[PDB]
């Protein structure tokens, strides 16, 4: 996250650190239900020298707060069973970047550990909307990633304004949320994590999850997101939740 | 869900 602040302790209980067997943090996920966590598909492709794909690579860390700290109290350690990767995604656009995880044994819910809440299919988070988007990722562009998870206030910015900023490469399954003028951004590293919507009775709502952008934290190049209501039943469908 |  370019521009935020430390999250305090067990602020974002829903957000899980994904760790790549030998090559530490490589990206975000949320905790959905006792058994779920949604992340970015592309964190799952394979390279040449790693088999990213491949459930048995993974390691799950529910609770984390400093990335140097993975074995203090109240944080948990989960391996993954199964990446379910959108049947839609596609390899170059980042359409339909989104995949669910399941965990190999259940999350004990706690006051560090507990789900993010899921909106309906027909519920529309609006253009204007202050939304929270956290990670450990660069803190930069070009630059390291954070320690101690971050946390950036950004806005939902309206969806013909996004097209028209990033041509021929937003499709309805991705919003810009975050700064015409820059500053407040996602950057590598925070990919798969939630955005978090505080509504109506102070519940937090997945707006979205972080997906890709052109550097981070730049002028007229708003971080890109997948959409979470257009995948609602999508997880029913999958997972029960 | 939801909250802290
Ligand atoms: N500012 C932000 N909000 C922000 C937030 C998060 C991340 C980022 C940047 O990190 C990127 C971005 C990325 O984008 C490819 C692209 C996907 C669509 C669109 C355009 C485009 N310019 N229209 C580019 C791929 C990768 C990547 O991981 N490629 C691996 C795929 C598998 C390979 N075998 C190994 C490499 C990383 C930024």
């Amino acid at each position: 996250v370019v521009g935020g602040t430390d999250a305090d302790e067990g602020e974002w209980p829903w957000q899980v650190s994904l760790h790549a067997l030998g090559q530490g943090h490589i990206c975000g996920a949320s905790l959905i239900s006792p058994n779920w966590l949604v992340s970015a598909a592309h964190c799952y492709i394979d390279d040449r020298g790693f088999r990213y794909s491949d459930p048995t690579q993974w390691t799950a860390f529910l609770g984390l707060h400093d990335q140097s700290q993975r074995s203090a109290p109240g944080v948990q350690e989960r391996r993954l069973k199964r990446i379910i990767s959108h049947p839609f995604f596609n390899d170059f656009t980042f359409d339909y970047d989104i995949a669910l995880l399941e965990l190999e044994k259940p999350a004990e819910y706690s006051s560090m550990v507990r789900p993010i809440c899921l909106p309906d299919a027909s519920h529309v988070f609006p253009a204007g909307k202050a939304i929270w988007v956290t990670g450990w990722g660069h803190t930069q562009y070009g630059g390291t990633g954070a320690l101690i998870l971050q946390k950036g206030e950004i806005r939902v910015i309206n969806q013909t304004t996004c097209e028209n900023l990033l041509p021929q490469q937003i499709t309805p399954r991705m919003m810009c949320v975050g700064f015409l003028s820059g500053g407040v951004d996602s950057c590598q590293g925070d990919s798969g994590g939630p955005l978090s919507s505080v509504e109506a009775d102070g519940r937090i709502f997945q707006a979205g999850v972080v997906s890709w952008g052109d550097g981070c934290a730049q002028r007229n190049k708003p971080g890109v997101y997948t959409r979470l209501p257009l995948f609602r039943d999508w997880i029913k469908e999958n997972t029960g939740v | 869900c939801g909250l802290r």
